[PDB]
């Protein structure tokens, strides 16, 4: 028994241990209650506006889309504190937590932002926070390792499967199990068991709000489409929740295709596998014939995992969003293209996103389109890697 | 109907019952098949048997690294029917019951799932990941093919709760120790084991963090029909991998221990 | 002859080689066109709103004023785009640049933050830009090195002397002094000759005439004091030029202390050195007695330079402005206290600001204060020195 | 009245100026002293002897490295004061102009400055980094010494500054031949050469990447009085730092060429 849906059509639910039960309940009941509580709202907002620094901006490319009839506009929550959108909904959870009664917080870190965002809102708001993150990750985002021990977070290095983010959500939950009485879990992206899909959504819902505004102050219309990364579908979901009633405006999710879809070495469950049961929700996943969960691979560690958030396998499902990918090297040109011509460093994630506006626009030069991509962090975490890439290569 | 005629043995004897935990082809096919023969000749009075699963989230190292082993020998659920096929034609009597991540399950069908555990003779399946809460196709598929679906009775279970687990499940009642997963070294309730009884619920077996006789005795002692034991018996593998006649005979060791404190 | 006055008081000038002169009236005249130009101040107000982020939020500290009677806010220049305030000033010099007809930028830098700067506003601009650094700074601010050259930046670095700030700005100096007919020199603060103290001001003012609106929303009046480290005075001037007319509001400026001033390895010219004339300025220096210019040193690479701005030596010499230093020690102190209570992660450079204001609060913790400590940039950059310490001392 | 002396006898002869640059106390005192005589000795007819400066900003990396040298060897500008009262007491009728960066004119007070340069016999000093528009107190304190104040005319000057530098400037005026910094291998005009005489300005020397006979002919033959070089100077005294004796021999060869270009 909820209160809210836990289901977008097929796909969602509650898949967990039943000692677990209790604590979502709890949690799903207090984000209710928060919702309608005016002091909630009022202390969330000022976190947002004095701490995080809302609103992000909404920056018009000026050189990139040169000689084609696309205009591009980038989201800019790269600009937010901690460096990616990850710091909206944490600061919400946060405040949850505290509602709750809990000073401790687990969470789980691909990219190291989740884990940067978790880290910082327990520094302000008093909590302790522990971190569970891949070793493969630790490696690759190794600046974000940094930042975190440096503002008190525990971070715990996980060396099985994959040593990537689905071993560090698996830790994150098997810790969870045992220690709910006293520990929030802050999961980082709309996935996972209910509530967290929608209230991940509901706390980053912000960043379509803001762009609906800004492209009506600019533009003086709606965009003709929205263009988003996603992992597990955190920063889309939050991008695409207000324009989701406005049908002329499209949805486009972008999962990595490492590799290629081809190699088998992807993220992308939603369009190339199939509907299983893992890590609480009922969801597209990497799978085996046999029902193994399958390991994922990008070059962006934020979007290296196998399944994706329900409400995105939702959307898709009906057609109210499409959803596409991006492969490792696509985005790394999308990175420095970037960089080079307008001055801004983008996170790999968000550069899966760029890259698919970038062949929107190449592909049809002279077709006539409005777009706003949703750049989701900055690229501090991965200069060390993007340079090590391209040393090896010439350049 | 073999839960139903061992307990009903067990309790004209006065008698707990004692149920080990092992990981299906842990350490290979061979070795876990006379693992198995090993702990009912020592006196186990039913079997709780791992499929390995590639992400097992209520399970601590020791058992992960028992599916590890698992997937090392290339041991697939396909490989574990035929072993609970050879388990059944060997011990007709003995209730066998599985343990289960739901996607195993889920993946081609959940219908087939349990149709393929009733050709091979499997008496239960506790899918760890499915709540009661989401349990309805689940139980359905296995009440129509004569498997009893296992519920979880954790320590802090409200009264509803504990009316569902009752009405829901069939065979035993899986009666959680504590919070946390699955370990030996973490070590873990009269008010539910009554309020089960009241309520007609399968006999209870105690679980997670049972690894001595004291625990057995104990959990029967305050009115459970048994308990389970799964993280100490891997471990009895894990330390014996290049002995294998010492496994087996430490294994034969501490399985009779334990069941000899279920007579308590 | 000029049309601004070049001087404060008996400091500031034009102490450049001949050659130069024309190339610096040029500037003057088009700085002074541009700030009656319209168009002008429309673009660089468009730049600062939605490319750069502009305006950075006022944080007021939840914690680390806990128990005393200080009140403290942080102006978060940190949350600009690039990661500091200098990105405010080199948004409007790079207009200035192409107003000019110049297509090529020199810039000097230490922290790595003007250089940053320097190359996202070229990127962004289509300017091609060349970028001193000190082979010292190169190393301890490597990040930003990173940085720059994604960004298609050239840097290069400079082995002579204490291979640090002052070096790469000698080095820049020289080689303007043969391609100013193509090149600006982008100056990245309030120092060197007339007209760069001025117009660095001017485009830096935003941040106190934020920060003024911003306590008054908040506090309903002005600030005790406000508080802010100087390397040459950029982010000081910025935040102090809008209080100067405010007789009551205390404009407190920090030097670096480095190991200690009586050690003689420290950055404090304007407390500790005597009036000089070099880098085209007379002004405050460190120096030997018999003239030669004195190696600075800072833990924090954008503070160590020998000299100051003289619009800050003037101010000090009328008694508006205090100026005060804070050492290695210190900084580091103010550093970690930040990033464990308050989860932001400050410049070093910054850290020393914090620092004078946490000694402020905890001399006299009983006293009323509203204080405002400049952020004036992120600690990114600074993560692998910090940690490098922290670990060669326990920790 | 030395600079007015020497360009007065060469006028008579039909002959420009060839005029060296060196570092003073590059690469030690005693060794700098001898090479000074090798310059006068070979042809010079006038030095302009640079004050070792911690941060040269109008010298590229030649003569940055002259200045090292003479760091290295302790080089004060008290001690170049010694060395100066030395070469004078030598050389009484050789026009002698330092280059000066405004710090170590300015430091401990700029008459007092100008009054040493008086004492040991120095007839013009040129400051780098004064501009003539920050001038005054600098060649207001040069002419109450009777030294000469040198000027810059770089070569896009304007009609103002052409007038100012030739009332304010006395001894020569110094022609720049290039934007940049101070270097042989970058190498540097009639219509400044024929104002400044309009003016009634001092003698026109040219200065900056004069490196070779030919460029020091077409100076003189443009009209200009004379030529500096430094850098090329430096270059041979660089290159032969273990060669003492042949340093010098390669110094008097360049120095004489250079010389009889002047005759042209
Ligand atoms: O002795 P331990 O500590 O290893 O515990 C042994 C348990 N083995 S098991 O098959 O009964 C078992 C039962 C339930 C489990 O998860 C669930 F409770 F969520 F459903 C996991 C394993
Ligand atoms: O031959 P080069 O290229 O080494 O040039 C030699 C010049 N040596 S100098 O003393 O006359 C000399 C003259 C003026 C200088 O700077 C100023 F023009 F800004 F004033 C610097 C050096
Ligand atoms: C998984 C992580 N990051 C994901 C991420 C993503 C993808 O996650 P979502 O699909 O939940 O937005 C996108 N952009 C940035 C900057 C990100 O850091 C993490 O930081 O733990
Ligand atoms: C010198 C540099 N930085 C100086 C600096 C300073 C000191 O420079 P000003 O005194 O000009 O603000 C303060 N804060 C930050 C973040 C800085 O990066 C540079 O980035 O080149
Ligand atoms: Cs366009
Ligand atoms: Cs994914
Ligand atoms: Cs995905
Ligand atoms: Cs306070
Ligand atoms: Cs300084
Ligand atoms: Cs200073």
């Amino acid at each position: 028994t909820t209160l809210l849906n836990p289901y977008f059509g097929e796909f969602g639910g509650m898949y967990v241990p039943q000692i677990l039960m209790p604590a979502l309940n709890q949690l799903e009941e207090a984000f209710v209650s928060a919702q309608k509580d005016p002091e909630f709202q009022a202390q969330f907002a000022d976190l947002l506006k004095n701490y995080a620094g809302r609103p992000t901006a909404l920056t018009k490319c000026q050189n990139i889309t040169a000689g084609t009839r696309t205009t591009l506009y980038l989201k800019r929550e790269d600009l937010l504190h901690g460096g990616a959108h990850k710091t909206n909904q944490v600061l919400g959870q946060a405040l949850l937590a505290k509602r709750m009664g809990k000073s401790e917080i687990i969470a789980e870190t691909g990219a190291g932002q989740h884990g940067v965002a978790s880290a910082l809102a327990s520094a302000l708001l008093g909590l302790k926070c522990r971190i569970y993150m891949g070793a493969k990750d630790v490696e690759r985002q190794s600046p974000n390792v940094f930042r975190m021990r440096l503002m008190g977070a525990e971070v715990i290095p996980v060396h099985s499967g994959s040593a990537t983010l689905k071993d560090a959500c698996n830790e994150a939950l098997r810790d969870w199990s045992g220690s709910y009485e006293t520990a929030h879990y802050m999961l980082g992206t709309a996935a996972g068991p209910h509530p967290y899909p929608t209230i991940v959504r509901e706390f980053q819902r912000m960043i379509g709000e803001e762009t609906k505004a800004q492209i009506l102050d600019k533009e003086g219309r709606l965009p003709d489409a929205v263009i988003a990364c996603v992992g597990g579908g955190s920063n889309a979901i939050g991008m695409f929740a207000d324009f989701i009633n406005d049908t002329s405006v499209g949805l486009i999710g972008v999962e990595p295709g490492g590799h290629g879809i081809e190699t088998g070495e992807h993220g992308a469950p939603l369009k190339h596998g199939r509907v299983g049961i893992y890590f609480g929700m009922k969801a597209p996943m990497m799978q085996t014939a046999d029902g193994q969960i399958e390991e994922s691979y990008s070059i962006s560690a934020g979007l290296d995992f196998p399944s994706v958030g329900p409400q995105h396998a939702y959307l898709n499902s009906i057609g109210r969003a499409d959803y596409v990918s991006i492969t490792d090297d696509e985005a790394l040109e999308a990175f420095k293209t970037l960089c080079r011509h307008e001055g801004i460093i983008p996170a790999l994630e968000s550069s899966h996103a760029l890259a698919h506006a970038l062949k929107m626009m190449r592909e049809q030069p002279e077709k006539e389109q409005l777009l706003v991509v949703n750049l989701s962090g900055r690229g501090d975490k991965d200069i060390f890697t993007v340079h090590d890439i391209l040393k090896a290569r010439g350049e | 109907e073999r839960y139903e005629n061992l307990f009903a043995q067990l309790n004209d004897r006065r008698e707990g019952a004692f149920v080990p935990f092992v990981t299906l082809g842990d350490p290979g096919i061979e070795q876990s098949l006379k693992i198995i023969d090993t702990l009912i000749d020592a006196g186990a009075d039913a079997l709780e048997l791992g499929v390995p699963f590639s992400d097992p989230l209520a399970d601590g190292p020791t058992i992960q690294n028992a599916n590890l082993r698992a997937f090392a020998a290339g041991v697939t659920p396909a490989q574990c029917f035929e072993m609970l096929a050879l388990i059944r034609e060997k011990h007709p009597t003995i209730p066998i019951g599985l343990l289960m991540y739901a996607n195993l399950v889920f993946n081609n069908g959940i219908d087939a799932f349990y149709a393929r555990c009733e050709q091979v003779g499997v008496d239960s399946v506790l899918v760890a990941d499915v709540p009661v809460e989401e349990s309805a196709p689940f139980r359905q598929a296995a009440l129509r093919h004569n498997i009893a679906p296992i519920f979880i009775c954790p320590p802090n279970a409200d009264d509803d709760l504990l009316r569902q687990v009752a009405s829901y499940g069939r065979g035993y009642t899986y009666l959680l120790s504590r919070s946390g997963v699955t370990g030996a070294e973490n070590r873990g309730l009269h008010h539910l084991i009554e309020k089960l009884k009241e309520y007609h619920a399968a006999p209870a077996l105690q679980g997670f963090g049972i690894s001595s006789p004291e625990q057995v005795s104990a959990a029967v002692r305050a009115g459970a029909a048994g308990a389970i034991s799964g993280s100490a018996i891997v471990k009895i593998i894990e330390k014996n991998l290049a002995s294998p006649k010492q496994m087996l005979a430490e294994l034969r060791s501490f399985v009779s221990a334990m069941k000899a404190a279920s007579r308590a």
